[PDB]
């Protein structure tokens, strides 16, 4: 789409509908009449699409106004109502770009968020444009979060986050307009190579690929037409709803062939009642035959009873001889009818094991999807998010992709090496504890009106806990803690002195040997300018590499590559690293996923802020002290940096209407 | 609201493999086993017919009898007239036996012929004395 609609689309909204949130922050409008119903959305996309048309300047107020067309320029308070809105939730005005009007002197109210990952930056810069004070503590020494980049020299290599998936609707695309970033289109050939290092045929590669696909869409059949969703009290997950597809094809191809056959005795049974009737009809010729020939010596002219019985056998012989012929006509029929089946065999088996060995790579491939095993992820709604795709090719950022949080990080408080320990929040505020993790020694204390938590799904999760919430989250929020799934997805990184691999192919894949290896290094990734090679190890293999020493790692990364390019090709790699996101006790896992239990709604759970108890019994119920942001907490966007991103331009929104007032609901 | 064409899931099936955690593995080798009856059923009934076979070596080709070729004619010759008496006596009604006996009479008139002396030739008793037998 293009034009105002243009911009609706490519800010994730429907350009002829409003949404739950403007119908909160616009009720006059959505009870009103449906015209000015369409004059408030024309404004809306169209100062959507002026700040899109232009992300590197504040589009101000009143830059907006002069812009905009009669009749719409008129309700001049309407406009600054629309402008408003979008400023305060990120639609507009987010991101690096030059504010025309100055930061104010005077800051309001005190905002501690914790991690400085994407989603933590995100909200401190949001926060920071609203006026407020912004403090973010960070226990690693660098601002990435889960976006890590490599850098040695000219090599560079991303251990985090490393694709934009495609920039239809997609934040992403703004931001890359303010920050230089190389982004670099995918090519989506993927050559797959067995275990022995020669190339899959396109017969196969091709024809399990789409068995694949129309797996998936049984399971999905399961799901939503046979409620096949809960067995023996327990959820279904998608690896057992694919067995159970899998067990019922082979069940029915062993069906096919048991009735193939079961046609065939019911022809042999045929012809062997055919030959019993030609057996025994021979031997009635044949006794015939002796009583004409001896009746034949009664010599003429004889009487009639001899003429008689002369003439009648040679009737009666003729006759059987006549029933004999239908029975060899009869025979022919049956003896080719019983050749056509022994050369219409149905399929001998349903997947070899080889081309089983193929699907499994693309299992493993939608093992890397979710970060996890397939056996964890919910069969109902383990595609939830899937309605929100971005459109365009994905995509890789060349110069690494650290380039976009250490761009959002200028001109913010970050204190690095910051481990929070506890988060105290009350009626009247909150103080935060944190040690230096250099020297556990120096401890710190940090009061604050508000604390905004981005920590990762894998540490809430840790037990014995790593933060102590005071007081303990409710079970509300614990319990969706628990339900959700965290994944795990680790990368080796194979820094070499000369390209010996396809340059224009960008991913090849290896077929592993057995079922339990499918995901252990079983993607490459030729990616950046220098010549690095970047492996996969997912699914079930993922967590039992990180207890196994580089060298054997890049030993077996070694090894695949031979057997693919030859032992005189692939030379040593001058550098290796290797990630354990799961040993990483600021990750403790890669990204989140929906798990056999859960559901998109919790995700939402994670989102809801904390007002915690009256500090005076008897006082009134108090402001939402307690925040929380980053991959697992939107719905719509899990386990991707544009979710993250989103999750704290929405936290940003959120706090600062709690404590500066959302001056347009009026 | 339907299967990808080539995939085959049905409730029963469904909850036949879901049953417990060998069922699948049963099921499957509920078909193994019955397969595999049928396979040698066949080898064994082939076995049969290949002997049954062997016994029709040569058909019957020493045993035929060349084909009368004689115009049909219309008088009734006694010797003719004799014959069907007999027929009759062999052959209860099947006209088609009576006349190809004869070689000379029409299916048709072989009923004529059963009309006509019908009382000189006694064919009522006659037919059912056939019949007796």
């Amino acid at each position: 789409p293009s034009g105002v609609e243009g911009a609706a689309f490519q800010s994730r909204l429907p350009h002829d509908r409003m949404t739950s949130q403007e119908a909160a922050c616009f009720p006059d409008i959505i009870s009103g009449p449906q015209q000015t119903q369409k004059v408030f959305l024309f404004i809306r996309n169209r100062t959507l699409q002026l700040w899109l048309d232009n992300p590197k300047i504040q589009l101000t107020f009143e830059a907006t106004l002069q812009q905009l067309e009669a009749p719409y320029n008129s309700d001049t308070v309407l406009v600054h109502r629309v402008h408003s809105y979008l400023e305060r939730h990120g639609l507009i005005n987010f991101g690096i770009y030059k504010r025309i009007k100055p930061l104010p002197t005077k800051k309001t109210g005190k905002v501690i968020i914790i991690g400085s990952g994407v989603s933590g930056l995100a909200a401190a810069r949001q926060l920071q444009s609203f006026g407020m004070d912004v403090t973010l503590l960070e226990a690693r020494d660098r601002v990435g979060g889960r976006v890590a980049t490599f850098r040695k020299g000219n090599y560079v290599a991303d251990l985090g986050a490393m694709v934009v998936t495609g920039l239809g609707g997609n934040p992403m695309a703004v931001v890359s307009k303010q920050v230089n970033m190389e982004l670099a289109k995918i090519k989506q050939k993927c050559p797959l190579y067995e275990a022995n290092g020669q190339a899959v045929p396109k017969e196969k590669d091709e024809m399990v690929e789409q068995e694949f696909n129309r797996l998936l869409e049984a399971t999905s059949y399961l799901s939503h037409q046979l409620d096949f969703n809960v067995l023996n009290n327990k959820p279904v997950s998608l690896g057992q709803a694919l067995e159970v597809v899998i067990q019922l094809q082979e069940k029915h191809v062993k069906d096919e062939q048991i009735e193939h056959w079961k046609k065939i005795v019911k022809t042999q049974e045929e012809l062997k009642e055919l030959l019993n009737k030609m057996v025994n009809l021979k031997e009635k010729i044949k006794e015939l035959h002796q009583q004409y020939k001896e009746a034949s010596e009664v010599k003429p002219p004889r009487d009639i009873t001899a003429e008689f019985l002369v003439k009648s056998k040679h009737r009666d012989l003729t006759a059987l001889c006549k029933e004999y012929d239908e029975l060899a006509e009869t025979q022919g029929k049956l003896e080719e009818k019983l050749q056509e089946l022994e050369a219409n065999p149905p399929s001998d088996v349903y997947l070899s094991s080889r081309d089983r060995q193929i699907l499994d790579w693309h299992f493993a491939n939608l093992e890397f999807a979710n970060a996890t095993p397939l056996s964890t992820l919910s069969l109902k709604h383990w595609d939830q998010d899937d309605d929100f795709e971005f459109t365009g090719s994905h995509l890789t950022v060349r110069n690494g992709y650290s380039c976009v949080p250490v761009a959002l990080a200028e001109g913010l408080d970050i204190k690095l090496n910051t481990a929070v320990r506890q988060v105290r929040y009350t009626a009247s505020g909150c103080e935060v504890i944190a040690v230096n993790t250099r020297s556990t020694s120096q401890t710190f204390i940090y009061k604050c009106d508000a604390v905004l938590c981005t920590l990762p799904l894998g540490v809430l999760k840790q037990q014995p806990p790593a933060v102590q919430f005071v007081p303990p989250l409710p079970e509300w929020k614990t319990s969706a803690v628990q339900r959700m799934g965290f994944g795990n997805l680790n990368k080796v990184v194979l820094c070499f002195d000369r390209v010996f691999w396809d340059p224009s192919v960008n991913l090849f894949g290896h077929v592993g040997s057995t079922t339990a290896s499918r995901g252990e290094l079983f993607l490459f990734w030729n990616l950046y300018k220098a010549p690095i090679l970047l492996a996969l190890v997912a699914g079930e293999a993922a967590g039992i590499m990180e207890n196994i020493s580089d060298d054997v790692i890049v030993g077996r990364c070694l090894a695949i590559l031979k057997g693919i390019f030859g032992s005189s090709a692939v030379p040593q790699p001058k550098e290796t690293v290797v990630s354990r996101w799961r040993a990483d006790p600021w990750a403790r896992g890669s990204y989140s996923y929906v798990a056999a239990g859960s559901s998109g709604n919790d995700y939402d759970l994670m989102a809801q802020p904390i007002t915690p108890g009256p500090s005076i019994p008897g006082a009134p119920q108090p402001i939402p002290r307690l925040f929380f942001a980053g991959e697992h907490t939107i719905r719509n966007y899990p386990a991707t940096v544009h979710g993250a991103l989103l999750s704290g331009l929405r936290e940003a929104g959120r706090i600062a209407d709690q404590f500066l007032g959302a001056m347009y609901t009026l | 609201r339907k299967p990808p064409k080539g995939m085959f899931l049905s409730q029963e099936d469904v909850e036949a493999v879901s049953a417990n955690a060998t069922a699948a593995t049963t099921v499957l080798r509920q078909l193994d086993m019955e397969l595999v009856s049928v396979k040698r059923q066949i080898q064994n009934i082939k076995q049969t017919n290949s002997a049954l076979k062997e016994k029709l070596d040569g058909g019957i080709e020493p045993y035929r009898l060349p084909e009368v070729i004689q115009k049909c004619n219309a008088r009734w010759t006694t010797e003719e007239q004799l014959l069907a008496v007999q027929a009759i006596r062999k052959y209860g009604r099947d006209f088609q036996a009576i006349s190809d006996v004869i070689g000379n009479k029409s299916v048709v008139q072989v009923k004529n012929f059963f009309v006509n002396y019908r009382r000189r030739f006694n064919i009522d008793e006659v037919l059912q004395e056939w019949e007796a037998e």
